[PDB]
């Protein structure tokens, strides 16, 4: 079956449909659907079997000829047998659905600097597809890996455009794969398959399929007497995974976190509730108030307050669509691809339209603009296509379908941004994060040590009163080598825990969090304006 | 260059420009960075040059700190007529409390004396931004509520504060008085 | 004419070889038993002579069914088709003989990136050979056909290869070990007349750091090549006829023709247990104990205290002042436990190599998953862990490297049994980014020595050289305070020093010894 795939399945089974589910005389009525798809990403998954699922679904001819094996040594005895297959599609569009099915197009198309011949192919195929456009029902789907190995020339509109990526290994569907992968195979009953799941973070489902191969393997090898009934046990599963090779690799965090886990600074809760979240009853909010709602929000604090934490606590209370922004995703080696996943996420907003997108730690997303004056533009790319891409707005005038998307950023370095980002029109509201004062110091240790073993003899306002300078991750370091102490020390398996271990634990980390830094911090930064 | 060019096909036209002073940072401060900034400014000049050209073609700017500019625009005969934008009177700011309440729906305890009272020092949208930041507290009291409170209004005015204090004001009317020609 | 046993050790990769290819062959019914694809592409990458070659002869040998050995640059012929329809002819031959195995050499030549492989040829001939693999999967030839393989580099390969049926057996075979040095030592020498003895093979090897297979083939010919010179050179009007039968090889031999080696050993990755023990330095047994807690524990007692799970952190930073016996500690630990200690010095990073610097530091970091059970480790990783933005010609990288490496260690699931060791001694150099918590969280700061530590050391020293009674440990002790273990035990190899450099041939290191000493010396402790 289509294990981890349904999603992805159905939205280009739609896609795809509406010329095909759908009859040609609407068209005729004027209308020129686009003809002629992507499927890119790591095959082998089940993208093959997906093609092949979902010309059945429709009912289609799964015309799974493999490009690859088309390779000629002459130039034109490939462009005959393009004629043959093309041709043999389009008698299938004089017949019914003509699901072509083509894979590896950027092997057929090394882009330019490269030799002739591939002008020959690329334009030969494009006359087939520009003619076959006056045949009924003629479609195609270039199956490959990453769409920037494909021809540029087969990029445009009315021609490859329609491009769709292979499914990404979300863990559901990591766990749907495990299981449907294992529908045929003999593995052991008592299975904790999540828990291989999350230890095979980034392995795409063919890295799992080869995984549990090899885990069989080594099974059905060193085991002899059932030789029939393999009990394939977690161990060797385990084993087998260590000695697999790590994965090859927008990635939303699936925690969800409440109000609780954070405390402190809720007037600035608040203030994230009315620039945010209020905006969902807006509908008809404004319509009773006038005030529209404001594009930009950026929230700064010194590093070290997680900041992180209280952006996906807000994603979490509102059920939006979320989707992150950092720059461990995106300082990826392809120069160039980083304004391209920032269009690919902001297109995913507009998808689920009721999106909310953050932008984590900007300073190291875009870092110094004139500081090293040798390697930095690139960056300054990334500056133009963002400040063109960030004007999301609508009509928005005096019922209303509310199709607008939400930004909203945060960063330790604004002074190194470029100043045109805090443009009004682009990001019109700016608010403060201090470090906690001794209540938000005192409420923060209480609530990161709800958890911990706590015993009878400790006094959380003290280390209050003394734990300034502290951030939140300070005091929870803090109260978690202090508990380490108290239980490793006296109880080796130990109940509870004393205040001694904190007041010693206080020098083994040195706060480095001077008030001048704080004064430092927020005069640059709000004057930063 | 293409700006002017399209602007003499269309020569009925204005041509306007905003926050000179940015282009305008003098150089030698930034050694590698004010190089295209005095590129531009000296083909700014260039273009204008066409002064008969510029046959009835106008050139509004405006900007906040007018000394930042070179004179290589205030030199006569280009751009000479100067005028201060007076900070807006009692009247002016009872027309913009006027142009706010024609778009939110208010109470009856308003009362625009002591509100221009106690806006003074401010700039208009700023004290737009106030009756906004208003409207937003009375949707605080109530998420579903109609009518904002004055008191609330008051509220967001002990919150706002004037961050343009009287000195710039001096500056601006010391700047007239010691310049060029006004008319 | 080259049976297993001549292959140079490394035997448990040869009997796994040896089961992975023979019983497919034998009876692809015990796949198909437990509804297993027949694993077609196997392929073994290393550094080069390691025995790729090697491997291939003996292994054609042993089969007992067809090879076909296709040395790789070969069939480069700038005609087209001769190379693809080639490969076919092969595979033709392949299927006529259904039980055999084809393999490939220098298929690195073959497969070049696109960003490397300047001759679109060589993707056309790529493309051609998947579809012969692909196409290898006739039922017929289920079982019966097989594929080979092996490189000078697996990362000069191309991605293509190793997707599913076609590539997926990625065997490591690499620099080899004491035990395989000894063994391969043997293995050589198992057919020429020598002069050595056991002891002395034994503290060869041991002086062996980095040799190859063919490397020692060379090592020990050139040592029978300079014994037959040394005979000759005796007398010299001595034909073959007297002389090919009585030269055998000294170790003499061996040092001659050793200091003219570089045994490719200048970036490696050395699987190297060390010979530290607790015993070598000890003390400050509640910052081991601390330590070995926080790595060993995480596996059996937050498993036993998962009840309050507070969590088990897997970053350490234990560190105090400089000279403190750091890294010996390190390796200490790492060695008593029973983990493959590896090592990546911050020093030893400083260089220029764009992207390679992070690709050392990926494969090391493959090579510890490899060997699962293990510690990693840095020293002085604040060398390219500066505080950023300083070293604008040098930080640069820095950043840069430093989210390679966090890309990596980011698997906090993928360390799972592994832990990491950085070091320095200045806390403030360290970077709070890389302590935002998930990654590098515990901390211990190891102080300065005590009287405890002071005579431990000192207790070493006279155990380990001789020293005249008179000179009381407590006087040390009662003026050694505030001292290092660096700077004692350069204390112990001054009064050494003195004691020879008055008489030259003296046996006692007496007061007046250790007196000027602590003359020379100073608790350097700024």
């Amino acid at each position: 079956p289509l294990g981890g795939l349904s999603e992805a399945a159905d939205s280009l089974r739609e896609l795809l449909r509406l010329p095909l589910r759908y009859p040609r005389a609407l068209t005729a009525l004027g209308l020129a659907v686009p003809r002629g798809v992507l499927l890119a990403g790591p095959p082998g998954v089940g993208k093959t079997q997906l093609v092949r699922a979902v010309a059945r679904e429709a009912g289609a001819e799964l015309l799974a000829v493999s490009a690859p094996a088309l390779q000629g040594s002459r130039p034109g005895e490939t462009e005959e047998n393009v004629r043959r297959v093309f041709q043999r599609a389009r008698e299938l569009a004089s017949r019914g659905p003509s699901l072509l099915f083509l894979d590896e197009m950027d092997a057929l198309c090394p882009q330019r600097g490269s030799r002739a011949p591939e002008s020959r192919v690329v334009a030969q195929v494009l006359t087939l597809l520009d003619g076959a456009s006056g045949d009924r029902e003629v479609v195609v789907v270039g199956a490959t890996n990453r769409p920037d190995a494909l021809d540029p020339a087969l990029r445009r509109p009315g021609r490859f455009d329609r491009e769709v990526v292979i499914g990404t290994p979300t863990l559901k569907q990591r766990k749907e794969i495990l299981q449907v992968i294992t529908s045929k195979m003999p593995i052991s009953s008592h299975v904790d398959l999540g828990l291989l799941a999350e230890m095979t973070v980034g392995y795409v489902g063919a890295d799992l399929t080869a995984l549990c191969r090899e885990a069989a393997m080594h099974a059905l090898l060193h085991s002899e007497k059932n030789q029939d009934n393999p009990v394939i046990d977690e161990i060797d599963f385990l084993e087998a995974f260590k000695n697999i090779q790590p994965s090859s690799f927008g990635l939303m965090d699936i925690k969800p976190v409440d109000w609780e886990e954070i405390g402190g600074l809720e007037d600035v809760k608040l203030k994230l509730k009315q620039s945010i979240e209020w905006p969902l009853k807006f509908p008809w909010e404004f319509v009773r108030m006038g005030l529209t709602q404001p594009k930009g929000v950026l929230l700064y604090g010194p590093p070290g307050c997680a900041k992180t934490t209280l952006v996906r606590a807000l994603a979490t209370s509102c059920h939006c669509s979320f989707v992150s922004v950092s720059g461990a995703d995106l300082f990826s080696p392809f120069v160039g691809d980083s304004e391209k996943v920032l269009s690919q996420i902001f297109r995913q907003a507009r998808a689920s339209t009721p999106a909310i997108l953050f932008l984590d730690e900007i300073d190291s997303i875009l870092g110094a603009r004139s500081a090293s004056k040798t390697g930095c533009d690139v960056q300054e790319r990334v500056l133009s296509v963002l400040l063109n891409e960030l004007d999301g707005v609508g009509l928005k005038t005096i019922e209303v379908f509310n199709r607008s998307v939400m930004i909203i950023a945060a960063t330790n370095r604004p002074d190194v941004l470029d100043t045109a980002l805090l443009r009004p029109g682009r990001l019109d509201k700016i608010i403060y994060i201090p470090p906690p004062d001794h209540k938000g110091r005192l409420s923060i240790l209480k609530v990161c040590t709800k958890t911990m073993p706590i015993g009878p003899d400790v006094s959380l306002e003290n280390l209050a009163a003394e734990t300034c300078f502290f951030s939140g991750a300070d005091l929870r370091n803090l109260c978690t080598e202090a508990a380490l102490l108290a239980l490793q020390e006296n109880g080796l398996d130990a109940t509870t825990v004393k205040q001694e271990h904190f007041l010693k634990s206080l020098k083994t980390v040195k706060p480095s969090l001077s008030c001048k830094d704080l004064a430092l911090y927020e005069n640059l930064f709000k004057k930063e304006g | 260059r293409e700006t002017f060019r399209k602007a003499r096909a269309v020569a009925p036209s204005i041509i306007f420009f905003d926050e000179l002073d940015a282009l305008a940072v003098e150089r030698g401060s930034s050694l590698g960075a004010g190089n295209v900034a005095d590129r531009v400014l000296a083909q700014l000049l260039t273009e204008m040059d066409g002064i008969e050209q510029l046959k009835d073609v106008t050139i509004l700017a405006a900007t906040n700190r007018p000394d930042r500019i070179d004179k290589a625009l205030m030199r006569p005969g280009r751009i000479d007529r100067i005028i201060y934008v007076p900070l807006p009177d009692a009247a002016t700011r009872r027309e913009i409390f006027k142009l706010q309440f024609h778009s939110m729906p208010v109470s009856n305890e308003v009362d625009l004396d002591e509100l221009i009272l106690q806006t003074d020092a401010y700039s208009g949208a700023e004290i737009v931004a106030v009756c906004r930041e208003a409207a937003l507290l009375a949707l605080e009291e109530d998420i579903q509520a109609n009518l904002i409170m004055k008191r609330h209004f008051t509220q967001a005015l002990s919150t706002v504060t004037p961050r343009i204090p009287e000195s710039l004001r001096r500056f601006y009317e010391d700047y007239q008085e010691k310049s060029g020609l006004h008319t | 004419k080259v049976t297993y046993d001549m292959i140079g050790g490394l035997s448990s990769q040869l009997k796994a070889i040896r089961e992975i290819i023979e019983l497919p062959l034998k009876q692809p019914e015990l796949f198909k038993s437990y509804g297993i694809p027949a694993p077609r592409g196997v392929l073994l990458y290393g550094p080069p002579g390691t025995g790729k070659t090697m491997i291939a002869r003996a292994v054609a040998n042993e089969v007992g069914a067809y090879v076909s050995v296709i040395n790789g640059p070969e069939i480069i012929s700038k005609f087209y088709g001769e190379t693809e329809a080639k490969l076919r002819q092969i595979f033709a031959e392949a299927t006529l003989r259904h039980p055999s195995i084809i393999f490939i050499d220098e298929l690195d030549a073959l497969c070049p990136k696109r960003e490397g492989a300047q001759n679109e040829v060589e993707k056309r001939v790529v493309a051609s050979l998947l579809t012969l693999m692909d196409g290898i999967g006739s039922e017929v030839s289920e079982g019966q056909v097989l594929v080979l393989g092996a490189t000078n580099r697996p990362h000069a390969l191309d991605a293509a290869l190793r997707r599913p049926g076609r590539f997926d057996k990625e065997i490591e075979i690499g620099v080899p070990n004491a035990q395989d040095r000894l063994d391969i030592l043997q293995k050589l020498l198992r057919r020429v007349p020598h002069l050595l003895t056991e002891a002395e093979l034994l503290q060869l090897a041991n002086s062996a750091h980095g040799y190859v297979g063919a490397d020692l083939k060379v090592l020990c010919n050139e040592a029978g090549l300079c014994a037959l010179r040394r005979i000759l050179k005796k007398q010299p009007n001595l034909p073959d006829v007297k002389v090919a039968g009585l030269v055998k090889i000294t170790l003499k031999d061996f040092l001659q023709a050793m200091n003219d080696i570089r045994p490719s050993a200048m970036r490696e990755i050395a699987i190297d247990v060390p010979n530290v023990s607790w015993s070598d330095i000890g003390g400050l047994e509640s910052i081991k104990l601390k330590l070995e807690q926080a790595v060993e524990w995480p596996l059996k007692h937050p498993e036993s205290f998962i009840r309050m799970g507070i969590q088990p952190p897997k970053g350490v930073l234990l560190y105090g002042p400089p000279g403190c016996s750091k890294t010996m500690i390190a390796k200490a630990l790492a060695n008593e436990s029973g983990l493959n200690f590896l090592a990546i010095k911050g020093p030893e990073l400083m260089n220029k190599y764009v992207g390679e610097s992070e690709r050392a530091v990926r494969e090391t970091f493959r090579k510890a998953r490899a060997v699962a059970p293990s510690i990693i480790f840095f020293d002085e990783l604040d060398a390219l862990a500066v505080e950023r933005g300083s070293s604008l010609g040098a930080g640069n990288v820095a950043d840069r490297v430093l989210a390679q490496l966090l890309t990596e260690m980011d698997g906090i699931e993928q360390l799972k049994d592994v832990t990491i060791l950085a070091a320095t001694n200045r806390p403030d150099r360290i970077d709070k980014a890389l302590m935002r918590p998930g990654r590098i969280d515990r901390i211990i700061y190891v102080p300065l020595p005590d009287a405890a530590t002071r005579r431990e050391i000192f207790k070493l020293q006279f155990h380990s050289m001789p020293v005249s009674n008179e000179v009381d440990l407590d006087e040390l002790i009662l003026q050694t305070d505030a001292y290092s273990g660096a700077e004692i035990v350069a204390v112990c190899r001054e009064a050494a020093l003195l004691a020879l450099e008055e008489d030259i041939q003296a046996n006692l290191i007496m007061k007046r010894h250790f007196t000027q000493a602590l003359s020379t010396v100073t608790p350097r402790i700024p």
